[PDB]
């Protein structure tokens, strides 16, 4: 069942983390001084600029392969005290992205640092024998 | 009962952005170069994909939305990109002695001036009628011998022959990682929240119809009539109005004038007036009075939704300004016409015999608010007449201290990017943020 | 034993597979307005903008990492009815794609969905406990 | 412990190791024809042209995901002489790519055929029943 | 580069590389003309004897 891109942005968080396939598609794809190719030039490096900050973002996360990942940060309950049926089957990626917009930040630097640059080292001297 | 986050890419979200949007215009063939599809606009899709948000409300805001901001400053630079090659008429602001046109008891005259010709040494006289407006006496004392409007105060330069002013549907499109919100509620008003919304990636086809106190060839409101400001209680906003039945609208130049093709220098052609084949007849547009007595009383009833169910709505013709704020500017073929809208704004509502309007004609244009360049229309060659469809308005109350006993409504054209909205009002502009950080009982394997 | 850039291109697809690094090496690697600046500028943005294309495409198909992936997609016969051997030491791959050419469109939608956004979701309720 | 953007670029390899997600984040992130406008786009598209080449590398090497990444090509002596104590803990990362820059190239050639060349098809053998 | 085994299908009356390069040598013809100085005023009458 497949209604487009972001069909689901009313949806429920858990009917929405299904289609996230269809997001990750659209999400990229004698002068030429023209006012137009100067727009579309410019719009062409803004597209795949913000494309790779986030592919970056999973890179430092060690989650870039895929659109959905665990990790090791645990959820400090400051950030939201609602449960998983409230948050999964009562909230919205948008009004949850409002609640948590504030703690963003944080946890972004949380989730680079805890895991991936703490597992590397960890995984090298492991598979050191 | 132990939560850790967990990061998802691709979450339906989406916050307020402004981007740079691009051109897109279907594939129409074919004399060319028009400015606003120019050499080369992206080529529409073959197939559009509108995608509707089920369950989502957004907020909009015609008023601050910021693709007019950027289409007023695109038809501006547009403009120019087409001015820049074109001849400039600096050596045509000779002085010009200029006669009438037999008559007894004249909007255009006739002018004879010496102009440069192709060798530097070498003059000629040349003779070429010209209008009322784009010339003013050089004397005032009197005398006779008068010269151009704008040799005072800006240089002028003479569109090319070739590119056509006629506005085409264009699509503005938004760059991967954006999108673009169109509201599809039929009653909906300025700004408020849209109950039902759709996703698309590129407007629909949008023609940059330049026009003045009433909107042509716009899109019309669907079930009833709109009213459309930013204050309803201020009177200095304007009014914008959107009809849900067009009026038809004629204009004519029933002059069949002559194109004089006149050399000024190596490569330089000036086109000039060539005197009038026929009668002499003055521009004009006609309304059907049937259609605008019944559209006019439409939208009385929509305007007493906002000024009491019951209240004292007159009409009146534009009493601030001069030039293009008062007269109902436009183009039509490649000539700019100036109508006279007294006609149509002219009763006052309580409780097949087609309207004529006046309409003047220039060849001496300074649009935009534009200051330092002036451009010159090229006469058309043989009669002029066009069908246009009027769709919207653009009103103004008197203000006053009146005792909210009775209400004016006059047109205006205060702003060109009024035109804009009327067909921006539906979309929105927004960035893709497909990174969602969420807590589930899901941890990484230690390995 | 290495030939070059495309080398293998009339080779059978079993011999062209064993060198996919070659191409991938070479898949992405007062007024400056001059014709050929212009020209420059937009060619170096259409290149990495092809790659970040398929790159793209190996994101959502769970195979990012890899020049060799396998998939949960059964081989439809409908496509093809060739045979292991008739395929990887009769055919090359420009006269492969050229036979597949026809259902790619409809490959690569079952190759996003039925393995990477199904498998995304049954790998957290998996890992759950 | 943070230092900023390269702050370890004189401590001993072994140190600078351990903040390698530092330099990761900030290694990518009428007319507007003003010299500065040809300047910053002409820099935008120069900065993702070398994230994309490195991250390119680092793809052909099967290490996309990680910033450590352990291969199977043994360290030939040639190349340096020196013992683990005296590399990690006797000298920084810039001395060291200057004692090792003469055979980078020819270590880079070996990192993307020794392993994941082989690699990939070997794992297409294994799977394969 | 030599690619053994292949055989490719060549039209060099459909090949487009020639029609850019065909606007590329006027795009630069014009490239180098704007700066130059232009003989506007070289216009004037001229009076010619033989040599
Ligand atoms: C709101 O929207 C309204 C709805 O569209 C708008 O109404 C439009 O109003 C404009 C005028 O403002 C009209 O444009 C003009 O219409 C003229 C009348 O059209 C008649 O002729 C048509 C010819 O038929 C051809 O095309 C039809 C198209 O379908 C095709 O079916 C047919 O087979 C044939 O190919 C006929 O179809 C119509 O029914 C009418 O009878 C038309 O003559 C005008 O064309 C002029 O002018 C434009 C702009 O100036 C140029 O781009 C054209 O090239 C053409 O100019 C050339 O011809 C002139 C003829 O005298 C010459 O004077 C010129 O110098 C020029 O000649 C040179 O170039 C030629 C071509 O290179 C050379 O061969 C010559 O040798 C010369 O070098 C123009 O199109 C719209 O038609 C009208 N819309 C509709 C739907 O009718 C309204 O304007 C809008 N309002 C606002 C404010 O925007
Ligand atoms: C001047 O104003 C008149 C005012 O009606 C205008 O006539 C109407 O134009 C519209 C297009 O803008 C016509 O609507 C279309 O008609 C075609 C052919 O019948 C249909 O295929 C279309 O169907 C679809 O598209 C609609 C949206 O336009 C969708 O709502 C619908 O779901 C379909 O997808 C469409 O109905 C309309 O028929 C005419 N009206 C009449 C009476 O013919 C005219 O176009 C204006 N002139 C100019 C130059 O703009
Ligand atoms: C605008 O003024 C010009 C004068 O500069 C007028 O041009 C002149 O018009 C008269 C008509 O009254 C022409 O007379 C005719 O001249 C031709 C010459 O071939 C002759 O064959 C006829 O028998 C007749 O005498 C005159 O030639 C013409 N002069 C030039 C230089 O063209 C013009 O008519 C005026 N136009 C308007 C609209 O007022
Ligand atoms: C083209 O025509 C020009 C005339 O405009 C020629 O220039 C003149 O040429 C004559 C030679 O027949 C020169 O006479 C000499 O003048 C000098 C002056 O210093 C004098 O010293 C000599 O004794 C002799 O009288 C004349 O000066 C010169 N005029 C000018 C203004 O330069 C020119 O020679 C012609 N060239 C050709 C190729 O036809
Ligand atoms: C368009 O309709 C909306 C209704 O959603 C109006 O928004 C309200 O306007 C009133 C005054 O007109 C305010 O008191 C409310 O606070 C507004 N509500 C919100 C949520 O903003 C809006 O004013 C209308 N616009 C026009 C021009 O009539
Ligand atoms: C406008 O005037 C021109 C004359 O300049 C008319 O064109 C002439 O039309 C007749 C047909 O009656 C032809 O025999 C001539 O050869 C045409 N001459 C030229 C120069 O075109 C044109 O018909 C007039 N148009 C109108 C609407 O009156
Ligand atoms: C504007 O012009 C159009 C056509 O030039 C007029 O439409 C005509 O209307 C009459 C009825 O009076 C019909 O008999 C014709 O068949 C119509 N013609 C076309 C082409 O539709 C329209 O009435 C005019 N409007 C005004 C106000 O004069
Ligand atoms: C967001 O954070 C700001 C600053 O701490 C706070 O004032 C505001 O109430 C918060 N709103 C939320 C997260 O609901
Ligand atoms: C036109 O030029 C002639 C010769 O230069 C001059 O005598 C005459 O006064 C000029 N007339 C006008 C109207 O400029
Ligand atoms: C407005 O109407 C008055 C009649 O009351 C008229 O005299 C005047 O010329 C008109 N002005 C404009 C700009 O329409
Ligand atoms: C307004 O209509 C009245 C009544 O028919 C008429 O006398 C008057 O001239 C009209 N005025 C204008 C400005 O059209
Ligand atoms: C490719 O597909 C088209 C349309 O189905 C078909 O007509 C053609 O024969 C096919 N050719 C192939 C795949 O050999
Ligand atoms: C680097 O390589 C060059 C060429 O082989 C050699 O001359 C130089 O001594 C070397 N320097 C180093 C690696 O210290």
């Amino acid at each position: 069942v497949f209604l487009g891109f972001l069909g689901a942005a009313g949806s429920t968080m858990g009917a929405a983390s299904m289609t996230l396939t269809v997001q990750a598609r659209n999400l990229l794809s004698l002068l030429k001084l023209t006012v137009w190719g100067i727009k579309q030039l410019q719009a062409r490096v803004l597209a795949v600029e913000r494309y790779l900050r986030d592919q970056q973002l999973l890179g430092i996360w060690g989650c870039s392969g895929k659109l959905i990942c665990c990790t090791n940060v645990p959820w400090n309950s400051s950030w939201s005290n609602r449960n998983l049926s409230e948050i999964w089957d009562n909230m919205t990626w948008l009004q949850w992205d409002k609640e948590i917009s504030n703690y963003t930040q944080i946890i972004y630097g949380l989730l680079e640092e805890s895991q991936n640059q703490q597992e590397k080292n960890e995984q090298d001297l492991l598979a050191l024998d | 009962e132990n939560l850790w986050v967990t990061v998802y890419y691709g979450v339906p979200v989406w916050k307020d952005a402004e981007t740079t949007l691009f051109c897109a215009s279907d594939a129409k063939a074919y004399k060319k170069h028009n400015v606003w599809a120019t050499h080369a606009c992206v080529p529409t899709d073959p197939n559009p994909q509108e995608i509707h948000l089920e369950n989502v409300t957004e907020e909009f805001n015609m008023w601050k939305n910021n693709m007019v901001e950027q289409m007023h400053t695109d038809i501006i630079s547009l403009w120019d990109q087409s001015l820049k090659p074109c001849v400039k008429l600096t050596p045509l602001c000779v002085t010009l002695q200029c006669t009438n046109v037999a008559i007894t008891d004249g909007e255009l005259k006739n002018c004879s001036f010496n102009m440069t010709t192709e060798l530097r040494d070498k003059r000629q006289k040349v003779h070429a009628l010209f209008y009322k407006l784009d010339i003013v006496p050089i004397n005032e004392n009197q005398n006779t011998s008068y010269r151009l409007i704008n040799c005072n105060t800006a240089a002028i330069t003479q569109a090319c022959p070739k590119v056509s002013f006629e506005p085409i549907p264009i699509h503005y499109c938004a760059p991967a990682g954006f999108a673009i919100l169109k509201c599809k509620d039929k009653k909906f008003n300025g700004t408020g929240p849209c109950p039902s919304v759709s996703t698309v990636q590129c407007t629909h086809g949008i023609k940059p119809v330049v026009s003045t106190q009433l909107l042509l060839n716009g899109s019309l409101a669907e079930e009833e009539v709109m009213i459309r400001s930013e204050d309803i209680r201020n009177n200095a906003k304007n009014i914008l109005v959107q009809f849900n039945t067009p009026v038809q609208i004629n204009c004519t130049r029933p002059n069949n004038n002559t194109r004089k093709s006149i050399r000024i220098g190596p490569g330089q052609w000036f086109y000039a007036t060539g005197d009038i084949i026929g009668d002499i007849r003055q521009a004009h547009c006609n309304v059907s009075k049937a259609t605008w007595n019944e559209t006019l009383g439409k939208v009385v009833k929509q305007l007493r939704k906002h000024f009491g169910n019951n209240t004292i709505i007159r009409f009146a013709n534009s009493s601030g300004g001069d030039l293009e704020v008062t007269t109902h500017s436009f183009n039509c073929g490649g000539e700019f016409f100036y109508c006279d809208t007294s006609g149509l704004f002219n009763s006052t509502w309580i409780s097949n015999d087609s309207i004529t309007l006046p309409c003047r004609i220039k060849q001496i244009i300074n649009m935009w608010q534009r200051i330092g360049q002036a451009m010159y229309a090229p006469p058309i060659q043989g009669v002029i007449r066009c069908v246009s469809n009027i769709t919207g308005l653009i009103l103004t109350r008197d203000g006053g201290s009146t005792d909210s006993t009775t209400e004016t409504f006059r047109p205006s054209g205060g702003d060109m990017r009024d035109n804009w909205r009327s067909e921006l009002y539906k979309y929105k502009v927004v960035k893709i943020e497909p990174l969602g950080v969420a807590p589930t009982r899901c941890k990484r394997r230690v390995v």
